[PDB]
């Protein structure tokens, strides 16, 4: 029940409680064994502990499958140093420890209680009589697939051997199964559900992407007579909110052009608020120096350029679109890590979105002359698609974001563009397109 | 969960036409494909029609002429119109509703399938 569970979570992970009712949910279903569980998290939200948790109280050994040896060391290191009984069959052991780990796994009551097994080496032949006679003895109790997200064509991400994943779960049938992806869309969700050939009542847990404290707002460079006068005023509103509290926390400014993250640099230090420009051509020891002074108060805002983490971050302004949809969620997550309310702007633009879809399309060129990854290409073409309908789109942001990741529609009763001013939309929209 | 209700059953004529109603209930954030299936007395459920996401539609290639399958997925309903309707329809009627996925606001969900109830036609 709840009190096994709670115990596991304080003696051997530390935690006094779970970090979201959500992954307490996905757990506790986990646990329970009735059905498949599909659980997509964002790295460090503890979607960890859904496997391993339930793994640390399950009767037998769980067998747990990712893509590199090097992540599964990593894992079998974070579970040593909290003393849990971790074991691994990649071949990485000697021939004495090989012999002695099949030893401990050929006999009852198996020594090891999670196996992390690239799936290579569960399914190369030598190892056949082993997972034959761990079948047979009944010992396996869940067939966890880590980053299952690389089954599917679509994701960045592709991995042959967890397509033969697929029959490795056909076999072992009595023991559920549990597919883990960073991120997911429902089109790389069914991927992962048809071809692990998973039950078809499937428990999905999958944590909103919507953000209450977040405030989502699109405008169009060419309706603003002038762009930076915009961006300072957003700047200066976001970084001062009152008098008496002063400026606070620090912006971020995407840009792809470096030539332009400067100039951008240049015109918001001259207005009046000072920024780092932070593009990756520069130096080792001044990138350093700047990430640096921008982790410092000394730096107000920083020009993130291709690449960026801050506690309090009081807003975050594209200059320029995103390439996919995924990564401007990503970049805009950052935004307002704390408590108090923030603002993420896109100055959305026709000739700039040309400008990154023609670079999208010859990237998808340059990939098919290399003939492979045929589906990550059309993944790609549909996400900036998606990213350029949500710009273009008439509706509350956060029900595109939700529509996009596949998640709830949202209830935000404040901080949405639509929802607080439809007319306004209406109004921008209208403009937008007479000018276009 | 999702419920499934069958309307528009009735008895018509050789030569006539009825549509069929199949509303999926609760929250769905997309179906897969809803396919109706006839299942005729003394017979083995046999396959009609199937509607898949983007509209593509599968039929029988005897049945395909009568019927036509139509979906809505804003709405989350199908309709099957049939045409020219022959006596050896005499069939009750099932949707599949294949791959069912569906969502809350908290983050919980479900991808079962559901089927609906039925509808039953009779013809002269
Ligand atoms: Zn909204």
């Amino acid at each position: 029940p709840e009190r096994r569970v709670r115990s596991t979570l304080k003696k051997v992970f530390g935690f006094d409680s779970f970090k979201t009712p959500l992954q307490e949910s996905a757990t506790m279903a986990v646990v329970k064994g009735n059905k498949d569980v599909f659980v997509c998290m964002p790295t460090g939200a503890g979607k960890s502990l859904c496997y391993q948790l339930p793994a640390l109280l399950a009767k037998g050994i769980t067998i747990v499958v990712s893509p590199l040896i090097a992540l599964i060391q990593d894992q079998v290191d974070h579970l040593l140093t909290l003393k849990v009984r971790v074991s691994s069959l990649n071949s990485k052991l000697s021939a004495q420890e090989r012999k002695e780990l099949l030893a401990d796994l050929e006999r009852e009551k198996p020594q090891t209680k999670i196996l992390y097994i690239t799936p290579e080496m569960a399914a190369s032949s030598s190892f056949q009589p082993t997972l034959n006679s761990l079948v047979s003895r009944h010992l396996l109790s869940y067939l966890v697939v880590d980053e299952a997200h690389c089954v599917s064509q679509w994701g960045h991400d592709f991995r042959p051997d967890y397509l033969r994943l697929g029959a490795l779960r056909s076999r072992l049938g009595h023991a559920p199964c549990v597919a883990l992806t960073a991120t997911a869309t429902p089109q790389v969700q069914e991927d992962v559900f048809a071809a692990l050939h998973l039950k078809k009542p499937v428990a999905i847990f999958k944590t909103p992407c919507f953000r209450a404290n977040l405030f989502y707002d699109v405008q169009f460079k060419e309706l603003i007579s002038d762009p930076y006068g915009n961006l300072k005023d957003f700047c200066l509103k976001a970084l001062g909110q009152e008098a008496d509290k002063g400026l606070s926390g620090c912006g971020i400014v995407y840009c792809r052009t470096r030539e332009a993250c400067e100039q951008l640099a240049i015109e918001l230090s001259c207005r009046g608020v000072n920024a780092k420009a932070y593009h990756a051509g520069l130096k080792a020891s001044e990138r350093t120096l700047v990430q640096n002074d921008w982790m410092e108060e000394k730096v107000p805002v920083i020009v993130a350029t291709i690449s960026f983490d801050k506690a309090n971050v009081r807003f975050v302004a594209h200059w320029n679109i995103a390439k996919s949809m995924a990564g401007y969620y990503q970049e805009s997550g950052r935004a307002g890590r704390d408590g108090k309310p923030s603002w993420c702007r896109l100055y959305y633009s026709r000739n700039d979105r040309d400008q990154v879809s023609f670079l999208i399309r010859k990237e998808v060129a340059k990939l098919q002359e290399k003939r492979g990854n045929k589906a990550s290409d059309k993944a790609t073409i549909m996400a900036f698609d998606a990213l350029v309908t949500f710009c273009e789109e008439l509706g509350c942001r956060h029900a595109a974001i939700a529509k996009y990741f596949g998640d709830a529609l949202p209830a935000c009763a404040k901080g949405c563009d639509h929802c607080q001013n439809p007319t306004a939309v209406r109004r921008r929209l209208e403009a937008l397109e007479r000018s276009s | 969960q999702v419920q499934l209700v069958e309307n528009g059953g009735g008895c018509v004529k050789a030569g006539g036409s009825l549509r069929l109603s199949c509303a999926a209930s609760g929250s769905i954030f997309s179906i897969n494909r809803m396919t109706w299936y006839r299942q005729a007395p003394g017979k083995e459920r046999e396959w009609v029609a199937a509607i898949t996401s983007g509209g593509s539609t599968n039929y029988a290639d005897s049945v395909k002429g009568r019927f036509t399958i139509s979906r809505d997925n804003a709405e989350n309903t199908v309709y099957l119109q049939m045409n020219s309707l022959k006596p050896e329809d005499t069939a009750v009627y099932y949707c599949e509703a294949y791959g069912t996925y569906t969502l809350a606001p908290t983050g919980e969900g479900e991808y079962d399938d559901y089927w609906g109830q039925g509808t039953q036609v009779m013809v002269s």
